[PDB]
């Protein structure tokens, strides 16, 4: 099966830049070769079809070029309705393949992010389960680790999280982690607490309660 | 206009059953190629199958091995992927799509100009479940800024939607992506930030609607 690849994996950029990004096929494809756009959440659109003849119904500032192994897609000047996947797709034979995608996100400069931490309700706790909830809020860029503890105790294997799309008016990112504990483990502790480390901290923030 | 209509998106059992079905109109269906393509949440589109103009040639992604069958009826303008043996790693949106116009008797360029909505199938040993609605609210042991929300647990399938005050309360509000818990239910949190002032006067309540359990809650979250 042909493997198709891309390159960037993921790029950030700013509005009114030239953005170039590549895809490379595992044989001589042609121009056998397809760019689609996927805004998050919604569906794939065409873009360029047959390496770089622009779909019907799109702008001018969208190209494809190259033949055979290697492609390239560019935008001459990103706009905010940019911002989205991109992926290669080629149809040399069957099976057909589309490449993993590139990725884009809006530059803006470094945000630390303010940290909250919230109890599990005593409506949970009505059942034999606790969550433990930690908001991130409003920070750039993207990475960010959360380590979870009780009475002072790392935490491992009982965390989950997630991290909302890049907002679009400021840039910025926030995440949720939850920590799943037993009724029993919950009440047995006392010090519940979330350190986070970030780019734009000094050092790490810990929010905290006692049960 | 194009229009393609997709159906039979649902939940499933492991090893079980699922049939999708498009439904085409505005154009001559059956002189056109079709494929279905589907996507994991948070993951690539995946190629999946395809049909020629007139059914007489399907071809399959390696993943499938025998067990998925596409099929199309052009007198009544139908296409179909009957899914068998299914496991959770098929879990995805599922589209429909078709090649940009061409004036000739077979269109089969492999470009997905026009797509179907897609439609969501999960597979999992879970059953279809409603979620409880949690307050997210600072421990009670003031003065910053503050936040509050609503836990969203435990619920199957996907999707909820939530909402703050009716839609009266947008600024400062992130909904988060849903994770899969080991239990193989979902959960998600939606949180508004908020003058820690206003938490005496001013009511903040969370909408949460999930259709697939005909669940509707409405939570008010309180200091």
């Amino acid at each position: 099966d042909i493997e198709m690849t891309q390159s960037p994996s993921s790029l950030s950029a700013s509005t009114g830049d030239k953005v170039t990004i590549t895809c490379q096929a595992s044989q001589d494809i042609a121009k056998f070769l397809d760019w689609y756009q996927q805004r998050p959440g919604k569906t794939p659109k065409l873009l360029i079809y047959d390496a770089s003849n622009l779909a019907i119904g799109v702008p001018s500032r969208f190209t494809g070029s190259g033949s055979g192994t290697d492609f390239t897609f560019t935008i001459s000047s990103l706009q905010p309705e940019d911002i989205a996947v991109y992926y290669c797709q080629h149809y040399d034979d069957f099976p057909i393949s589309f490449g993993p995608g590139t990725k884009l996100e809006t530059k803006r400069t470094v945000a630390a992010p303010s940290v909250f931490i919230f109890p599990p309700s005593d409506e949970q706790l009505k059942s034999g389960t606790a969550s433990v909830v930690c908001l991130l809020n409003n920070f750039y860029p993207r990475e960010a680790k959360v380590q979870w503890k009780v009475d002072n105790a790392l935490q491992s294997g009982n965390s989950q999280e997630s991290v909302t799309e890049q907002d679009s008016k400021d840039s910025t990112y926030s995440l949720s982690s939850t920590l799943t504990l037993s009724k029993a483990d919950y009440e047995k502790h006392k010090v519940y607490a979330c350190e986070v480390t970030h780019q734009g901290l000094s050092s790490p923030v810990t929010k905290s309660f006692n049960r | 206009a194009v229009s393609l209509v997709e159906s039979g998106g649902g939940t499933v059992e492991p090893g079980s059953t699922l049939r999708l079905s498009c439904a085409a109109s505005g154009f001559t269906f059956g002189s056109y190629a079709f494929h279905w393509v589907r996507q994991a949440p948070g993951d690539g589109l995946e190629w999946v199958a395809f049909i020629s103009y007139n059914g007489s040639s399907k071809y399959y992604a390696s993943f499938v091995s025998g067990r998925f069958t596409i099929s199309r009826d052009n007198s009544s303008n139908t296409l179909s992927l009957q899914m068998n043996s299914l496991k959770a790693s098929d879990t995805a949106v599922y589209y429909c799509a078709r090649a940009p116009d061409c004036a000739d008797a077979d269109c089969h360029k492999g470009a997905f100009g026009y797509w179907g909505q897609g439609t969501l199938v999960t597979v999992s040993s879970a059953s279809t479940k409603g979620p409880s609605v949690f307050p997210l609210a600072p421990s009670s042991k003031s003065g910053g800024t503050a936040a509050l929300g609503c836990l969203v647990k435990d619920y199957f399938p996907e999707p909820v939607t939530v909402s703050w005050n009716s839609g009266a309360l947008t600024s400062g509000v992130h909904t988060f992506p849903a994770v899969l818990q080991s239990s193989g239910l979902y959960s998600l949190s939606s949180v508004v930030t908020v003058p820690s002032s206003s938490l005496g006067t001013q009511t903040y309540i969370c909408n949460v609607n999930h259709k697939p359990s005909n669940t509707k809650v409405d939570k008010k979250v309180e200091p």
